């Protein structure tokens, strides 16, 4: 209750209870004035983009909070403390608070900005808790809470895309006016609070199977089911076709009757990190996996949950099948290989296929005395009955949830970037400086306003997600593989600040370090 | 060493149907084998060679005569073993 | 409860009850912005220091309060009132308060600083009451409360050093992010208060033993225990070796069987205050006492509690065995002898040895008819059973407590600079200006912030330590030696201000003036 | 480079007392220094050399004349720097 009183305190705890962990995080924000308070439409006809890159939409002056990355809540020690002894985690409830609002206003009088504190100006905040809006969150954008808590961040701008016939607007293209929602006027003494409880989303499997899928049998006893071992008796001269069956196997494990199947597949392209073993074309977009939706092509990227490469093929990666997080000194256009972080995905080699590899070979023809048994090569495979797979790993950088789109049907709604597919996700919290106009003229005018006071806000924002942990129940004997720091005389400590204060996350940390048997 | 074994050494393909497979994928080791390498000794020309650096062959367009390929495997660490195959192709 | 209301009053009492003394002190502080809000690491590789002077650490923008000197609580009259009639004192509890916060913000517009009062900006304060941080306090640094109450002081900057392989960083080097602790946002109307209760630390012995340790016998009666007086009978010609024992002693006091032992010793170097009786080398660091810890040498300084010199040897002092407090007009580099205050430590000559003297002589060989009884010279001596000693004196300038480091074992945890070794010391109170950013650009940017508003805080801070006194119980007849002011026509009054207001403490005041018998 | 500095370069030792220390332990670096190495340039013979591969010297039995030692430090990775010292020993 201002003005000479703080409207909230700085909470940045991370408490570890028995079966639940409460990760509070508080950041300092700064909201500018976007579009100079206008609902300017955005399309592709101004730039003139490609046929698959046409869009049509609107760009509000509202701004949103997107706490939809894992490092907005977990410090790297808390992430290490989680992923080393937990077979799973899911969020229970969140608790969002927005306090200590300061509405400054800047005067650029004669080339000198004189930022002056304004006290009567307000700030509109609403949480779209009924989902009437486009849900831009979960599209893996920037403008989150920063990783390191001592960073002032800048709030994104809420734009949205709707239906288009190219860069035109079909009569189904919805326009959303966001002052047509009840917001909350916040002076410099008020605060925005709300609470939210997640669904019963499944636990994210933070373990790696210590058994293969085609290695789920007793290596000593042989089976009681037979199979065809041989369609040609070797009588040392020529063909006989005596159809020899025999029991097995203790040793011929590749031919036994299994019981389950590996997961779906959709092949990406095998691309070497070493530049000398790649084709001299371009490539991408020529030999990439892509889909036609309304007559425009889009790369799958990263596709279904598949392993990255085979055993000891660390140089290869799927062309668009991996999360590629950028480092610092990495621009937003044509960065080299060193300044990115390709997340190697290899802990799911047991159940899931390899994204650069076929998912088996079906037969084509009918074998007879006349025609040889030709087999065809399978590349894409929809889900058969009896397939098991395991979803894509999450990361300390990567996204937490996504919105399951409200369609009539959906198959296994896990997001392809990893995370928790939520029907009712955390609602979008949208924020906007109330437009304070400059001096109007003395005679009445019909035209709206071509002059406002240039201003911006700042303040703090607390997000407090309670998670639900799944404690491991292992009877493994030998030690696990756990995420450790590199014990060496190092030049700089990883996941810390530098000589001039730049928080640099050095590597992507997954969550699959423990071993449950399959 | 790296021990290799070919599918039969001796095949019998009847004309006109020329589409066979030499399966050098039953070649064993005590560790993994890094690659399988196919070559050729005998035979005339004009064949569509498909994936000589792989396991299962896909042979097409075979002139009736005598072809002779050769499989060579490489262990980690490197060790070679060349076992050959004969293609008795007759009408 | 501001803004037009003070959030606390100025308390600077010092009340003397029967067995306890409550010394309140309130100062005005000023907290700047350090590092421009960055966790810049600090190491030795930038400067390139010596092999024993390599370090590695971090330098936060936080600032700490260090009320860890005795004159932050005791006026020189209250110190005199304490040390003259008290055989001991220890603190019971403290009470820390932080009020009347004013957050100014400075605009250096065209070379003219225009300091403007800001009302909505906050100040983060937390007391690290669980000891997760490096405890920099007790390292005898500057930036305390000032001695004289009418002084505005400037808050230190909280940096910390961790493990290094030179100027590298081993994988045990911890990084502490200090916004990952729950702070308390304080506007211009709020106040930070907490309370703390000390442990049952022993009383600091503020007395000097009026008996020696080797003079603890009745000077009239002789003992009943014998000893060897003579290994050579004088029959006026030559050696006889008749092994003459005889009783004693009333007079041969140096040879009697004593019962206890003087304390441990570790010799420093005998250095004259008169420059003509010193070696012409340098010296120090050539003939100093130093220890190897992880392969790097460090001067002991001031070492174990030992006396400074013998009887009437005031010109000598141990090279690093004395507290050397600086006066004013004393720089932080290569100051002469006049501008410092070497604390003479001579009241503990009874129990403790002399730091420039050997602690006795052991024997080396076996005496026989063949070999003479050669004796070796003892210099360093660990604690034998039966040693008594007395800890180092405290001063009006010197530190109050220190933190006993959380190791598996420690022997007699008194700090070598004197004071109260506390397992759980008073917690570090860390303070930091909340970063208020300048105007962000209109398009969203990923990079954090290269521009903040330059600001600083000011305010008052009260520290109120309740002490527990040990009233003397003496039956001494003759008067004691007590700390008196020099009664003379003086040019300036000691422990007061000057012609232009500089509070100058003229001399270090110990606490050992009273006499308890040993 | 590996920068080294000797205690003074110039000492003055009075006879008969010949027992000095050259302290090449204030030699700096940006990393650790692996070893300190002492050598000798000038001077007569018959001295008791003690620990030339260490930091702090312990020099004894010095003829009045001109001794000249030399400290050499080695960084990781290897880099040398030779700074010398003069021993103006006079009666």
């Amino acid at each position: 209750d201002g003005v000479g009183n703080a409207s909230g305190n700085w909470h940045c705890d991370s408490t570890w209870l028995g079966d639940r962990v409460i990760t509070t995080s508080t950041r300092t924000w700064a909201l500018p004035t976007y579009n100079n308070h206008l609902y300017k439409q955005i399309s592709s006809a101004s730039t003139g983009a490609s046929n698959d890159n046409h869009y049509f939409g609107y760009s509000t002056p509202w701004g949103y909070f997107d706490f939809n990355r894992f490092h907005c809540h977990f410090s790297p020690r808390d992430w290490q403390r989680l992923i080393n002894n937990n077979w799973g985690f899911r969020p229970k409830r969140l608790n969002f608070k927005l306090f200590n609002i300061q509405v400054k206003e800047v005067t650029t009088n004669d080339g000198v900005t004189t930022i002056a504190n304004n006290l009567t100006s307000t700030v509109q905040v609403f949480s779209d808790s009924e989902y009437q809006l486009p849900y831009v969150l979960g599209s893996a954008h920037q403008g989150c809470l920063p990783p390191f808590p001592a960073d002032v961040f800048m709030i994104p701008q809420y734009g949205y895309l709707t239906l288009n016939n190219g860069s035109q607007a079909v009569g189904r293209s919805s326009f959303y006016c966001l002052e047509y929602f009840p917001s909350q006027m916040l002076r410099t003494g008020n605060n925005f609070t709300f609470s939210y409880t997640f669904e019963e989303v499944p636990f994210h499997s933070s373990y790696a199977h210590s058994q293969s899928l085609d290695r789920l049998m007793n290596p000593l006893i042989d089976q009681y089911l037979y199979y065809l071992n041989r369609t040609q008796n070797q009588s040392g001269s020529a063909q006989n076709k005596d159809l020899l069956f025999s029991r097995g196997s203790p040793a011929g494990m590749s031919v036994q009757p299994k019981n389950w199947l590996p997961g779906p597949c959709y092949r990406q392209q095998r691309v070497s990190k070493t530049k000398t073993d790649n084709n001299n074309s371009n490539f991408t977009w020529t030999g990439a996996s892509k889909y036609n939706l309304n007559g425009r092509e889009s790369i799958i990227n990263p596709g279904t949950a598949m392993a990255s490469h085979k055993d000891d093929e660390d140089k290869f990666f799927p062309m668009s099948g991996v999360m590629i997080f950028g480092k610092e000194s990495a621009g937003a256009s044509n960065t080299a290989l060193d300044n990115v972080m390709i997340t190697d995905e290899e802990e799911i080699k047991a159940t899931n296929p390899v994204a650069t590899e076929r998912f088996g070979t079906v037969a084509v023809n009918f074998q007879s005395s006349s025609t040889d048994p030709a087999t065809g090569d399978v590349h894409a495979m929809g889900a058969l009955p009896g397939m098991v797979w395991q979803d894509r790993d999450v990361y300390l950088q990567g996204p937490i949830w996504a919105k399951i789109p409200h369609t009539d049907g959906h198959f296994h709604p896990s997001p392809l970037m990893g995370g928790f597919g939520l029907k009712n996700p955390p609602p979008q919290i949208l924020i906007k400086n109330t437009p304070v106009p400059a001096n109007p003229p003395a005679e009445f005018s019909a035209t709206k306003f071509a002059s406002f006071i240039t201003q911006y806000s700042t303040g703090q924002v607390s997000v407090e997600i309670e998670w639900e942990l799944q404690k491991e129940n292992s009877k493994r004997w030998n030690p696990e593989v756990q995420y450790t720091s590199n014990y060496a005389k190092s030049a700089n400590v990883d996941f810390t600040v530098d000589n001039n204060g730049l928080y640099t996350e050095p590597r992507p940390i997954g969550t699959r370090y423990l071993t449950r048997p399959l | 060493p790296p021990i290799a074994i070919v599918s039969p050494q001796f095949q019998e393909i009847s004309l006109p149907t020329t589409s066979t497979v030499i399966d050098g994928s039953q070649s064993t080791d005590d560790d993994k084998i890094v690659q399988y390498h196919w070559e050729e000794l005998k035979g005339p020309l004009r064949e569509e060679k498909i994936s000589e650096d792989t396991a299962i062959l896909k042979l097409s367009k075979l002139v009736p005569g005598n072809y002779t390929f050769s499989l060579t495997v490489v262990d980690s660490d490197g060790a070679t073993n060349s076992t050959t195959a004969n293609l008795t192709v007759n009408k």
